[PDB]
């Protein structure tokens, strides 16, 4: 277990399992849908 | 088909400078956040 | 204590600047592996 | 033959960069003596 220093590289994921990043981190991780092909990208910031 | 190859690597370069070049001015990418459409989705919804 | 702080962020830039144009080049870093030295450690050691 | 010959000076401008980048960061190249190897040959000649 380690905690990132600074922000990680967004990745691409799908709506229900990034919505599912959120609920650990909230403060922590950053998700948005992508209008184009409705799945969503997940960004961990620092402090994850 | 294309010769244009390493013209697709020419623009990979410039956005490392472009990317690094603006995290040092502090903009911020990927800033988008549930706000605005979500809460007049809400008042249309109603 | 010194006003320097700055200049320590100064040369953090050209050194992305180096790393990314490294990589284009093909200049390789952290070749370093297992092999001269313990062989003759190995040599040494007989 | 290959049209790839304005791909080749485009290899030199970064070189450049890199180099002269890596002057100011005192990352010194060209920096093998003899120290190492013929002291070993030494002892694997003995």
């Amino acid at each position: 277990s380690v905690f990132l220093d600074k922000d990680f590289t967004f990745v691409v994921s799908s709506e229900a399992d990034a919505r599912a990043f959120v609920q650990f981190d909230p403060e922590h991780t950053v998700a948005r849908p992508l209008p184009d092909s409705s799945d969503w990208e997940v960004t961990r910031k620092a402090g994850t | 088909s294309a010769a244009l190859g390493e013209f697709a690597e020419k623009v990979t370069g410039p956005d490392g400078v472009l990317a690094s070049a603006a995290r040092l001015v502090l903009n911020q990418l990927g800033l988008s956040d549930v706000v605005t459409t979500p809460e007049a989705a809400t008042d249309a919804e109603l």
